[PDB]
């Protein structure tokens, strides 16, 4: 909003009101962290593309940034500085000044969330149900079960939705697609659709597991019955009869 | 009331078509990925270009169907004594006959 | 001792060979498990007709 | 045999099919019939000078 520092996203998408680390691995973004410590701690996280060019390129950036007041900023100065973010809200990156390093203006705090919190918190409950059905069946993605203590006992549906959206792990682009949406109501539709797709993939895992055991049984017992029948054929005097011009 | 029930059913079924599309997307990923990895570069992209071409080769409907059946009886043989080459040259014929 | 060492290396070699035969077999059967599920998508309810 | 294709001058089509039969290699070369016949076509092609 005020040429705040573009500190890029290292394989993450920082969501509103959830703690997720941000470091540097380049001196360029370390200078954005230096002005983050210099512009009194209000930074402007912009998503860069899948694996970054070693300079922030203008083709790296994406439309929706996020507003994040820095919670902790560790000094381990060798090129890495653990500047932590628990963001406030998303915003559209208005323009971009080409770098290194890149400047960006952004929109105001997204403090607009729809009415009828009864249906939205019923949807919160259904998302909690679907995430319980997801993680208890997907331990296969190396998912964690302390991610379900991070949803129970909280009253912010924004923090709730961002908690279930990030802790249902997938690619950075779909978390960015979640970061596109300004509604509280369709974001849970997005999370539910992705988890239903991946439970469909779990059902796919099931059916190919069934089929693999089927193929073991069928091909083995087919080999078994072929050698059965050919031992029977070599027990008979039909071994004699197969001669015609040989005969 | 019935119109809004139809709205919710259509939205859920568009999500279902997305889930089936992405399941098929992963399955096509695995079929081309395994026949790339456990195959000889997809027989130098033969399966890839043909599954592209069955669309591209304009054909009648049952002919498109039989072509996908040629696609399905393959994707396991590309070193093969005729079991590769018979369905490979037959896919190549019915791509290169003018419809 | 030389022929002891060459026998050890060829024993490990056919060990790696057998392990690759087995692992390739499980991957082939997984491949066919993926393969089964398109002709049955096409083959549906002709039978009642 | 990977170096061989840009070791020996070619026409474009011989170059390209040599690259192709290079690509079907780099596995077991004692069985696995795609690899051995790729090695033979790579030798019978790329050892033709042009």
């Amino acid at each position: 909003r005020l040429e705040l520092p573009v500190i890029p996203l290292r394989n993450t998408v920082i969501l509103p009101h959830t703690t997720t680390p941000v470091d540097v691995g380049r001196a360029k973004s370390k200078r954005a962290v230096e002005e983050a410590m210099g512009a009194d701690r209000l930074i402007f996280l912009v998503a860069q593309r899948d694996p970054e060019v070693d300079d922030p390129a203008p083709d790296d950036l994406y439309t929706w940034g996020v507003q994040a007041v820095v919670k902790q900023a560790m000094r381990l100065p060798d090129g890495t500085l653990q500047v932590m973010v628990e963001a406030r809200a998303r915003a559209q990156v208005t323009d971009y000044i080409p770098g290194p390093y890149l400047r960006a203006r952004g929109e105001v705090f997204s403090e607009i969330f729809p009415i009828d919190e009864a249906v939205v918190r019923v949807l919160v409950e259904e998302l909690k149900e679907a995430f319980e059905k997801y993680v208890a069946n997907h331990k296969s993605l190396r998912l964690d079960r302390y991610q379900l203590e991070a949803v129970k006992g909280t009253s912010d549906p924004a923090m709730l939705a961002d908690t279930i959206a990030y802790h249902a792990t997938w690619t950075v682009a779909e978390k960015q697609e979640i970061l596109e949406l300004t509604d509280l109501e369709a974001r849970l539709k997005k999370v539910l659709g992705l988890l239903s797709r991946d439970l469909e993939r779990f059902e796919l895992d099931k059916r190919v597991a069934q089929r693999v055991k089927e193929q073991m049984d069928t091909n083995q017992r087919e080999y078994y019955l072929r050698e059965q029948m050919k031992a029977i054929q070599k027990e008979l005097g039909g071994e004699d009869g197969l001669s015609d011009l040989e005969a | 009331l019935e119109r809004f029930e139809l709205d919710k059913r259509v939205a859920q079924r568009v999500k279902e078509q997305m889930d089936t599309n992405q399941r098929e997307y992963y399955l096509r990923e695995q079929m081309k990925a395994i026949q790339k990895e456990l195959g000889g570069e997809d027989g130098l992209s033969d399966l890839e270009a043909l599954r592209k071409k069955i669309e591209e080769v304009g054909m009648p409907e049952a002919v498109k169907t039989k072509a996908l059946k040629e696609l399905d009886r393959l994707e396991r043989m590309q070193q093969g004594s005729p079991e590769a080459t018979v369905a490979r040259t037959y896919l190549d014929w019915l791509t290169e006959v003018p419809w």
